[PDB]
RNA sequence: GGCGACGUCGGCUACCCACCCGACCCGUCUUGAAACACGGACCAAGGAGUCUAACACGUGCGCGAGUCGGGGGCUCGCAC
RNA sequence: AGAGGGCGUGAAACCGUUAAGAGGUAAACGGGUGGGGUCCGCGCAGUCCGCCCGGAGGAUUCAACCCGGCGGCGGGUCCG
């Protein structure tokens, strides 16, 4: 759509909407990221704070499946396995807890998150953290671990 | 020669479009504000037999 | 092929037909109801010109 | 919803003794704005490169 | 006048006069056609007395008397008898034109359905033989 | 409808083959038709047309039951001439004006060896497209 | 010249929607004959609602509505949201309540259906209540975008908290100067 | 859906004509020839038209049915009427507001019906 | 209420002419141009904010804790 | 041939010619009227058009009322 642009417009004017002082040549200030130290550097701090420097251990060659490991915390857990288990989970049968395991989900480890309803549960996982099996434990679940 | 030419629409738009263009294929004012002559024609989904 | 809205499409995995923002469309109908116009003032129908 | 019967018109003219129920496509929002929006967009997938 | 329209007011314009470039006096290069002066100096443009004038939405018409023609009709090109008939409840109010392309034989025709449906054409008499 | 991938449908590259022709194409794109007391003797539509042909114009200036032989068929400007139709010129010299073999009936065909074996394999090609008819 | 000074003759609000949708403009019909001849003050507010842009109508979900109406008092009103009704998988039990909202979600209104509730679009709402009676207009987090956690006064001034936009999270990422008072400063 | 068949047609349609001025709707069946919600012949439940008789002589009223849509071979039912002028039209307007069928556009049926009656007088 | 026929009535534009008043030549850089600042003898056609990538924000549409086939794959051998 | 051998259409700058108008403050222009001119519209002391009513003679047949007759409008047991 060159029709609904701003150059159709702004065609008669003698500027182009540029000025007749200024008037846009080619690159006035430094081409690209120029000057990042020396005359833009106002505009270095204040809106990229941290940008020059190293920081860090260098470490060479990582492989991004090493350090993978996804997250479900207890507010989501449920809805991996039907809606109609839980319902049926807790129709005076005893306490026979279904099993909900994320590795077959697509998940490694099962983090903390409140309300977990108040069911007992087993839950396969590779990891856990602390908050999140004393909500388990707390709702008389069972927190099994998986290689 | 690089300019793109190709437009995507994801395709429960397209599924939607094409809901909307049936639709207004039975109401008789549509279709015939579109210019076909449909007076004399009878009921507006015309159906004839798979003999056809 | 598109599905109703109790039943979705079969042979289209996914897709059921999509839901509508109005229900009664026709607004001549819902503004002659007895439950809107029980409700408003009375129009105002004098036109107060400029007076000299 | 409502969903009337349409009359199967026979090879000859006249009507049949089928009739088929009116499926649910044809009680679809009419959008014309998508319509547009679509019928642009996928006469653009059509076209040679220009003559650079 | 053939018909008479309706009420037909005093038909107040503002300027007869056809707004014309700056400098288009001075060369033929220029068409007579307006331009805005958009120099950083002109006398046109700063409005100085006594030079030409530049329009502006003061000049314009009388909405009610707006595209009135001096007959009192206001015109509605057609090109063919069925979209003569469209103008059937208009008759008294705006009046018909025949577009320059239609040919004597036609031309001919639709003038005399005009007479019938008693709608004013502005140009009855174009292209006899 | 042209389905056939390999054949032309734009303007440029069809006119071009035409006024560059070859002269055995140029034969057969300078066809003209039978008269209807003929084509029905001989069950075949058009023939291209030779030199000793009595014949007849259809439209034109010049035209109207005016059966006259061919005497000279230019391939290259796509004229026959008609001993009959002809046009003084301003030296008085009559000179034969130039029609188009598509503006023409033949109404006389001059036969030969060839043209029993052109007309026969013309005609015999019409019947199978009636066979076709099962 | 009188001096009466200028900007105070125009105002930049929206007298009707920039949307093309012939179902919108049919409920923007209905709501300013309601909201010029009613005297009601809920349908003004749903009328200027109506024009509101895609971002300035936030999804609402479901456990926002449910939320909200738990309070005292909201036991047997409607739920009005102009804009979607999505819905949480954190609830795991739906009351029955009465919503009232543009394009109610696929998975959102089977759990309304299920708890046995009704859905109503704004034209039944507008036969149903025509004042506006008895109704709990919601609205979603209109600042719970992505966006406005990128505004405020700069990433690089004291206490900004304004997230910067660097292109990819992670170590050397503008992290360096300004960011730790080893490096340089810190703000 | 007498609006929603109106906001497709009423911009972006055919038997919609804009020239320099007026926008004008010549419909099939349209009594005073605007684009009007009102005075459109197509988008109605209850529609009222008035043509010229076929052979020259009288009025012809096409109303429509309501007996069904969806149907158009069916849906219009006419009447020729060819009376002595006043009687005529008077005979049309107890057609429109006997019935309670339409009495929105009941002069402009007769303003329509007078000027083509006089359209055949010579 | 009154006035007027075969040369008269009315009308206006890119018509021409007269007169009174007003009026220096455009574009441009510039605190300031009619400038003793520069460019322009004149006419015709050509002639300058584009396209691709990335990003930001506004807005419009579809779905919505999801969304997306773009990469392939399938459908008789089909002009479009 | 107002297509006559670089010949479709044949613009402007420029030049010849004829017609009209004018001319010591270089020309050109803005505003305001005037004079002439080309031309148009009306048609020329001859302009109103349709509405209803009462006048004057003429010419025909329905209306009102009923019956035949098909077709539509609206309400009803929702009777099938
Ligand atoms: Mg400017
Ligand atoms: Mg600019
Ligand atoms: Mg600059
Ligand atoms: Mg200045
Ligand atoms: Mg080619
Ligand atoms: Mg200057």
């Amino acid at each position: 759509p060159s029709r609904l642009r701003k150059t159709r417009k702004l065609r008669g004017h003698v500027s182009h909407g540029h000025g007749r002082i200024g008037k846009h040549r080619k690159h006035p200030g430094g081409r690209g990221n120029a000057g990042g130290l020396h005359h833009h550097r106002i505009n270095f701090d204040k809106y990229h704070p941290g940008y020059f420097g190293k920081v860090g251990m260098k470490h060479y060659h990582l492989k991004r499946n090493q350090s993978f490991c996804p997250t479900v915390n207890l507010d989501k857990l449920w809805t991996l396995v039907s809606e109609q288990t839980r319902v049926n989970a807790a129709k005076n049968k005893t306490g026979a807890a279904p099993i909900i395991d994320v590795v077959r989900s697509g998940y490694y480890k099962v983090l903390g998150k409140g309300k977990l309803p108040k069911q007992p549960v087993i839950v396969k996982a590779k990891f856990f953290s602390r908050r999140a099996e004393e909500k388990i434990k707390s709702v008389g679940g069972a927190c099994v671990l998986v290689a | 020669t690089w300019r793109r030419w190709h437009r995507r629409v994801n395709t429960t738009q397209k599924r939607y479009a094409i809901c909307s263009a049936l639709a207004a294929s039975a109401l008789p004012a549509l279709v015939m504000s579109k210019g076909h002559r449909i007076e004399e024609v009878p009921e507006l989904p015309l159906v004839v037999e798979d003999k056809v | 092929l598109y599905g109703t809205w109790r039943k979705a499409a079969s042979l289209k995995s996914n897709y059921n037909l999509p839901m509508h923002k109005m229900i009664n469309t026709d607004l001549s109908r819902i503004l002659k109801s007895p439950e809107i116009q029980r409700a408003l003032r009375a129009p105002r129908k004098k036109i107060h010109r400029r007076v000299l | 919803c409502a969903r009337p019967l349409i009359s199967v018109y026979s090879e000859k003219g006249e009507s049949s003794g089928k009739n088929v129920t009116l499926p649910a496509v044809f009680k679809a929002p009419i959008r014309p704005d998508i319509v547009n929006f679509v019928h642009t967009n996928l006469r653009k997938n059509n076209r040679q490169p220009y003559a650079v | 006048a053939a018909l008479r329209p309706l009420v037909k007011p005093k038909i107040v314009k503002k300027r007869t006069k056809k707004f014309i470039r700056h400098q288009s006096d001075r060369y033929v290069k220029i068409k007579r056609n307006w331009r805005k002066p958009r120099g950083i100096d002109n006398r046109v443009r700063r409005r100085f007395k006594g030079q030409i004038l530049m329009p502006n939405i003061g000049y314009g018409s009388n909405k009610k008397t707006k595209h009135m023609l001096p007959s009192g009709f206001r015109k509605f090109l057609v090109h063919n008898v069925k979209e003569l008939e469209v103008l059937l409840m208009c008759n008294k109010s705006y009046c018909a034109e025949i577009a320059h392309n239609v040919s004597s034989k036609n031309r001919k025709a639709i003038v005399e359905r005009a007479a019938q449906l008693a709608i004013r054409v502005t140009n009855p008499n174009a292209r006899l033989r | 409808m042209k389905f056939n991938p390999f054949v032309t449908s734009d303007r440029s590259k069809n006119r071009k083959r035409h006024f560059n022709a070859p002269s055995h194409i140029r034969r057969k794109i300078m066809s003209s038709p039978l008269s209807k007391e003929l084509r029905q003797k001989y069950n075949v539509r058009s023939m291209p047309i030779r030199k000793d042909d009595e014949v007849q114009v259809v439209r034109g200036h010049y035209k109207g039951q005016q059966i006259g032989k061919v005497v000279q068929v230019y391939r290259k400007k796509y004229v026959i001439y008609i001993e009959r139709v002809q046009r003084e010129k301003a030296n008085g010299t009559t000179v034969h004006v130039g029609i188009h073999p598509s503006k023409v009936v033949i109404t006389r065909l001059k036969l030969d060896k060839d043209r029993k074996k052109i007309l026969e394999r013309k005609a015999k090609s019409r019947q199978v497209g009636k066979e076709k008819g099962k | 010249g009188v001096d009466i000074r200028h900007n105070k003759d125009r105002k930049v609000r929206r007298k009707e929607p920039k949307s093309q949708d012939i179902y919108l403009r049919l409920l923007v019909k209905l709501y300013r004959f309601l909201a010029r001849r009613t005297n009601s003050t809920f349908n003004q507010v749903v009328l200027k609602r109506l024009f509101m842009s895609r971002t300035n109508r936030p999804p609402l979900s479901l456990s926002r509505m449910i939320r909200k109406m738990k309070l005292p008092g909201r036991e047997n009103k409607t739920a009005v949201v102009v804009g979607t009704i999505t819905d949480d998988v954190r609830v795991q039990e739906v009351p029955k309540l009465k919503v009232c909202a543009l394009r109610v979600t696929s998975r959102a209104r089977s759990r309304i259906l299920r708890a046995g509730g009704k859905i109503l679009t704004f034209d039944q709402l507008a036969l149903d209540s025509p004042k506006g009676c008895g109704t709990v207009l919601l609205s979603g987090p209109r600042k719970g975008r992505e966006v406005y956690r990128h505004f405020g006064k700069a990433p690089g001034t004291p206490h900004s908290h304004t997230k910067p936009y660097v292109r990819s999270k992670g170590r050397k990422f503008e992290r360096a100067r300004g960011r730790r008072a080893s490096r340089g400063y810190k703000n | 859906s007498a609006h929603l068949q109106w906001m497709v047609v009423r911009n972006c349609s055919s038997f919609l004509i804009k020239r320099n001025k007026q926008t004008y709707s010549t419909e099939p069946n349209n009594l005073k020839a605007r684009n009007s919600f009102r005075y459109n012949g197509l988008i109605h439940r209850k529609t009222v038209g008035v043509e010229p008789a076929a052979d020259g002589k009288g009025v012809v009223v096409v109303i429509k049915r309501r007996s069904g849509q969806r149907k158009p071979a069916t849906s219009y039912v006419r009447t020729t009427i060819n009376k002595n002028a006043r009687a005529t039209l008077s005979s049309i307007r107890h057609m429109i507001r006997k019935n309670k069928y339409r009495p929105d556009l009941r002069m402009a049926a007769i303003r329509r019906a007078s000027a083509i009656l006089r359209s055949q007088k010579p």
